[PDB]
RNA sequence: CGAAUUGCAAUGUCAUUUUGCGUGGGGAUAAAUCAUUUGUAUACGACUUAGA
RNA sequence: GCCCUGAAAAUGGAUGGCGCUCAAGCGUGUUACCUAUACUCUACCGUCAGGGUUGAUAUGAUGCCCUGACGAGUAGGCAGGCGUGGAGGUCAGUGACGAAGCCUAGACCGUAAGGUCGGGUCGAACGGCCUCUAGUGCAGAUCUUGGUGGUAGUAGCAAAUA
RNA sequence: AGAACUGGCGAUGCGGGAUGAACCGAACGUAGAGUUAAGGUGCCGGAAUACACGCUCAUCAGACACCACAAAAGGUGUUAG
RNA sequence: GGAAUACUGCCAGCUGGGACUGAGGACUGCGACGUAAGUCAAGGAUGCUGGCAUAAUGGUUAUAUGCCGCCCGUCUUGAAA
RNA sequence: GAAAUUGUUGAAAGGGAAGGGCAUUUGAUCAGACA
C-alpha cells in the first residue's frame, strides 16, 4: 500500500564509447536486478523515462521527463542500451532513469 | 540496493576493495567505508613498507611542500588507492568521490548500522592459505601514524556495548522463537508451507 | 527588378499518389489473452488495477470491466500492451458481450479543435453520464461477481492493486 | 577501400557537342541527334559525330 | 494554400562553417577560406578540429532553395514584380526589397493580399 | 455507501535544503575598523600597546 | 622452465597510472564480449559512364528522366561559380514617404565563396539580369602609412651643502 | 657511409602501440543501423574480479612485437626429466 | 545382439521478442491464390487512435557536463618546437 | 563616424590560462502556426 511504483530503477552510466570517443546517442542502463543479457533480453524495448527537476513552471508542473527505450543488450553483464529522443545531458552519469513495463509480452 | 553502504573493512585486500569501490562510487552509490585500520594487503609487510619507503621518496624537489603528499593513515591509504582509479581530475570524478567517507574504526553514526562485507575482496577467499599478507593499520604506525592506540581504546569501547546489545537481542529472538512455535502447527502455517513459506 | 525571373518557371499541382500495396489484416494477439483472464493495468489513470478481460474489440482494443462494485474500474478500453495477462482465470460464458463495439465508446461531443482556447471551464457536454451506460454496466458485473465469487480471495485480490516491491525482479517472477 | 584498376572518373575524350555558339550548326545537331537517335543508319552517327569537330579537323575537301 | 508538394526538409549540418582561428584574431574574418598550410591541422583533418565544406553535406534536390514554410523566396520590388507570381502561388513566397518606401509597400503587399500570394516580411516600415 | 467522462499511454507533481514576507508568542541589549597613541614590532600593510 | 645473484649514476617517478600474488604475472586452450572514417544494407550530395525523350508538351533536349559504379591528397593542371571599381544594353528598376554607408550572441537561402530581409543610425544617390574591361578579393612580406594596447599610474622626476 | 627489390612516409587523416612522420589494422563525400579488424575486457576505460591445466613470492618480481638495454658465470630455491 | 544420444551438416520446417529505415508517387512487370468476379505480404507505408496548436516541437546563442582538440605562415626527410 | 582600445550599465562564467569539435540539459531569444 505505501508503494505505487510500476517500473524498475536502473541507472544511466555512461555513453556509448570506445577508449578516447564517446558516442553520445547511445546510453548505457544498468537495470537494477539484471545480470546476464539472456534475461536482459526481457527488458528490450521498454520505456525508460528520465525524471528531473526545474524552476520554470511549464505546463502545470516543475518536473520534466526525457522519454526514450532499450534497444538491445550490452556485454555480457546485464547492461543495455538506450537511445533517448533527445539524448541524456552527460551530467546524469551515475542517476537514476526508471524502466517502465509499457510495451509488454507478459 | 540500499540508499548509504557500510563496508566493514577488516580482512579485506586494498585494491581489490578500492575497484570495486570505485566502480560503485561513479555508478552512485554513497559508500562509507568503516574500520579501515584492520584492511589486508599482499605481500609481506617489509615489502609493503619498503614500497612505502619508495613512495616516501617522491616529492617535488624545489619546494617539498608541493609534492606527492604522503598522507599515513590507513583510511588516506585506502583514499589514495580509490583515487587513483578514479578520474579525480574532473567533474565527474570530484563528485563521485564526494560520495565516499572513510574511517579508521567506527564512528557513532555508524556505531549501530549494518555493515556489508565485499566477498570478491576478501583476503580469505583470495589469498592462498600460507601466503603472507601486512595490515594496514600496522603498516601506518611503522610508517608513521600516531592514533594506532586511540582507535584501539575507542574500539573495545564499542566492542563491549555491541555485546551486550547482542545478548538482549539473542535473549529476545529466543523469546520469539519458544512461542513462535505455537503458531507452526495450525492451518495458517499448513496452508502457508505449500506455497513455499 | 531586385530579382530577375526563372527560365520558364515549371509548374507543380498536385500530383496523385502511387497505389499502395499495405492491406489491413486482423491483429494475432498473443496466446497469453484468452477472454476471461485477470489484466494488471500498467499505464493510464487505472494503472496497478487488476481487472477481468472480456472480449477483443475492432480496433486492435481489449474490453475491460474489473467489477465496479470491487475496484472502481467500468468499462472501457485498454491497448493489449499495457497490460499484463495473469494465469488466474474466470468463466467469462455467463456474461453477455455482443452489444458493445467501437461506436459503444465512440464520444458524440463536438471539442475536437478548440483545445487550444478550451482552458476556462467551458461547460461543454463534459459531466453526464447517462442511464444508456450504468444500466448496460450492470448486467455485466452482476453475472461476473457471482463467478468471481466462486474462488476464494479472489475478490479480495481484484479490490486491491499491484506494485513491485524491493526485491521484485519483473524478468524473473511469473503472472 | 577500393584496389582500383582504371583511372577513376575518366571522361570520354571526344567532345559532344559543338564548342562553337552557331545557332544554325546548333541546329543541325538537334537535328541529327534526333536522327541518330531513332534510324538504325550508322550514316546519321558519322554525320553527327563529324560536326562537332574543330577547323583543323574538318578540312576543306 | 496547402502548399504540401514538398517533402521533410532536413539540413545536413546547420552550423555555418566560420573560419580557422577567426576566433583567435580580429584581422581574420568569420567568412569561410580553406587552410591552404602545410601544417594545417584543419586541411589535414585531424580529429577534434573544425570541418570544411565538402560537397558531401549539399542538400536534396527536391527541398533545396526553400524556407521552412516551403516555398521558393523571390524578391519583388513593384506590382509588376508581383504579377510574375500570380500563377505560382504555393510555390513561391514574395519578398519585399529592402529599398521600397513605407508608401509603396502598402500598394505592394495589397495588391498581393488581392492575388493571394505569400510576403515573407509585411511588417518593414509598416509604422 | 463512493471511486465512471484524467475518454486506448503522455512523470501525471506528494520528497529537502537555502530565502523573504505576514500573523501571534517568548527572549536578549554589542563590538570591530579608521583617526590619535606605544615601540617588545615595522619597507608599506601587518604586529604589540594606551585612551570616554 | 620460473625465480634470485651477477645487474652501478646522479631533480622525484613511471608495465601509462592505481594497484595486483590459487594474479589483475607467466605458458597454453576454449568461448562470450567491446569498437575504426574499414566491410554489408538504406537515404542524400557530387562526378563519371550507359540508355530513353524534338509524340511535340513551356518552340527549350542547355534540359527532363531511368540505371550502375565511384569519392584520400601537398607541388601542380583543369572546370563550375561567388565578390569589387568602371563601360554598352535592358528592368519606361529603387530613392528625401529616406539612396549609399555603418552597427545588430535578430531571421532566411547556399556545401561554400556569399546573397536576402527586419531593427537602430544616417542623409543623396544606387542596384537586378545579358555582355565588355581591369590598377579586381590579404592574416603574414623584421611589409608601407596612420591609429591604439599590455607593461603601467610602473621605471623614475636622488650630482652642483639649505 | 654506400647500393639491390618491395612497401610506406614525404603528400595521409582514422582505430590500436599511453604519447611518436615510418610499426599493426585499415586508407576518408554526408548520416543511420548492423558486423568486425589490430588491440583489449579489475578500476581509470566501452568490454568475463570468465572458464581449464600448471609455474613463480622477487629486502630494485613481472606484465602488448618494432621499443625504448642486457650477457658470460653461478644458486641440493622450486618443478619436470 | 539390438538401440539411444552426443557431434557434424541440411530443410524452398514452424514460431516469439527487439532495433533502424518508409526512398518512390496514376497504370504498365513478374508471380501467387481463386471456376469466375477478383484478391494478395507480388516493380519502396499504410490504417486506426490520441495529444498540442504553442515553451508541442525546432533553430541560434550563452553556460554546464562527458570525450576529444599543441600556434598559425614558411623552409624542411622531419615543426607545437 | 568602422576597427583596435576604453568607461558605465545589464547578463553569464571563473581551483595554475583562454579559445575550439560532437552531443544534450538549463536560461534567453526567434519561428511558423498546421490559420
Amino acid at each position: 500500500a505505501e508503494s505505487h511504483r510500476l517500473y524498475v530503477k536502473g541507472k544511466h552510466l555512461s555513453y556509448q564509447r570506445s577508449k578516447r570517443v564517446n558516442n553520445p546517442n547511445v546510453s548505457l542502463i544498468k537495470i537494477e536486478g539484471v545480470a546476464t543479457p539472456q534475461d536482459a533480453q526481457f527488458y528490450l524495448g521498454k520505456r525508460i523515462a528520465y525524471v528531473y527537476r526545474a524552476s520554470k513552471e511549464v505546463r502545470g508542473s516543475k518536473i520534466r521527463v526525457m522519454w526514450g527505450k532499450v534497444t538491445r543488450t550490452h556485454g555480457n553483464s546485464g547492461v543495455v542500451r538506450a537511445t533517448f529522443r533527445n539524448n541524456l545531458p552527460a551530467k546524469t552519469f551515475g542517476a537514476s532513469v526508471r524502466i517502465f513495463l509499457y510495451p509488454s509480452n507478459i | 540496493s540500499q540508499p548509504v553502504v557500510v563496508i566493514d573493512a577488516k580482512d579485506h585486500l586494498l585494491g581489490r576493495l578500492a575497484s570495486t569501490i570505485a566502480k560503485q562510487v561513479l555508478n552512485g552509490q554513497k559508500i562509507v567505508v568503516v574500520r579501515a585500520e584492520a584492511l589486508n594487503i599482499s605481500g609481506e609487510f617489509f615489502r609493503n613498507k619498503l614500497k612505502y619507503h619508495d613512495f616516501l621518496r617522491k616529492a617535488t624537489a624545489f619546494n617539498k611542500t608541493r609534492g606527492p603528499f604522503h598522507f599515513r593513515a590507513p583510511s588516506r591509504i585506502l583514499y589514495k588507492a580509490i583515487r587513483g582509479m578514479v578520474s579525480h581530475k574532473t567533474a565527474r570524478g570530484k563528485a563521485a568521490l564526494e560520495r565516499l567517507k572513510i574511517f579508521e574504526g567506527i564512528p557513532p553514526p555508524y556505531d549501530k548500522k549494518k555493515r556489508v562485507v565485499v566477498p570478491q575482496a576478501l583476503r580469505v577467499l583470495r589469498l592462498k592459505p600460507g601466503r603472507k599478507y601486512t595490515t594496514l593499520g600496522k603498516l601506518s604506525t611503522s610508517v608513521g601514524w600516531k592514533y594506532e592506540d586511540v582507535v584501539a581504546k575507542l574500539e573495545d569501547k564499542r566492542k563491549v556495548r555491541s555485546a551486550e546489545y547482542y545478548a538482549k537481542k539473542r535473549a529476545f529472538t529466543k523469546k520469539v522463537s519458544s512461542a513462535s512455535a505455537a503458531a507452526s502447527e495450525s492451518d495458517v502455517a499448513k496452508q502457508l508451507a505449500s506455497f513455499g513459506y | 527588378s531586385a530579382q530577375k525571373a526563372p527560365k520558364w518557371y515549371p509548374s507543380e499541382d498536385v500530383a496523385a499518389l502511387k497505389k499502395t500495396r499495405k492491406a489491413a489484416r486482423p491483429q494475432k494477439l498473443r496466446a497469453s489473452l484468452v477472454p476471461g483472464t485477470v489484466l494488471i493495468l500498467l499505464a493510464g489513470r487505472f494503472r496497478g488495477k487488476r481487472v477481468v478481460y472480456l472480449k477483443h474489440l475492432e480496433d486492435n482494443t481489449l474490453l475491460i470491466s474489473g467489477p465496479f462494485k470491487v475496484n472502481g474500474v467500468p468499462l472501457r478500453r485498454v491497448n493489449a500492451r499495457y497490460v499484463i495477462a495473469t494465469s488466474t482465470k474466470v468463466s467469462v460464458e455467463g456474461v453477455n458481450v455482443e452489444k458493445f463495439n467501437v461506436e459503444y465508446f465512440a464520444k458524440e461531443k463536438l471539442t475536437k479543435k478548440e483545445k487550444k482556447e478550451a482552458n476556462l471551464f467551458p461547460e461543454q457536454q463534459n459531466k453526464e453520464i447517462k442511464a444508456e451506460r450504468v444500466e448496460d454496466q450492470k448486467v455485466v458485473d452482476k453475472a461476473l461477481i457471482a463467478e468471481i465469487k466462486k474462488t476464494p480471495l479472489l475478490k479480495q485480490y481484484l479490490s486491491a492493486s499491484f506494485s513491485l516491491k524491493n526485491g521484485d525482479k519483473p524478468h524473473m517472477l511469473k503472472f | 577501400g577500393i584496389d582500383h584498376t582504371s583511372k577513376q572518373h575518366k571522361r570520354s575524350g571526344h567532345r559532344t557537342a559543338p564548342k562553337s555558339d552557331n545557332v544554325y550548326l546548333k541546329l543541325l545537331v538537334k537535328l541529327y541527334t534526333f536522327l541518330a537517335r531513332r534510324t538504325d543508319a550508322p550514316f546519321n552517327k558519322v554525320v553527327l559525330k563529324a560536326l562537332f569537330l574543330s577547323k583543323i579537323n574538318r578540312p576543306p575537301v | 494554400m496547402a502548399s504540401l508538394p514538398h517533402p521533410k526538409i532536413v539540413k545536413k549540418h546547420t552550423k555555418k562553417f566560420k573560419r580557422h582561428h577567426s576566433d583567435r584574431y580580429h584581422r581574420v574574418a568569420e567568412n569561410w577560406r580553406k587552410q591552404k598550410g602545410i601544417d594545417s591541422v584543419v586541411r589535414r583533418r585531424f580529429r577534434g578540429n573544425i570541418s570544411q565544406p565538402k560537397i558531401g553535406y549539399g542538400s536534396n534536390k527536391k527541398t533545396k532553395f526553400l524556407s521552412p514554410s516551403g516555398h521558393k523566396t523571390f524578391l519583388v520590388a513593384n506590382v509588376k514584380d508581383l504579377e510574375t507570381l500570380t500563377m505560382h502561388t504555393k510555390t513561391y513566397a514574395a519578398e519585399i526589397a529592402h529599398n521600397i518606401s513605407a508608401k509603396n509597400r502598402v500598394v505592394i503587399l495589397a495588391r498581393a493580399k488581392a492575388l493571394g500570394i505569400k510576403v515573407t516580411n509585411p511588417k518593414g516600415r509598416l509604422a
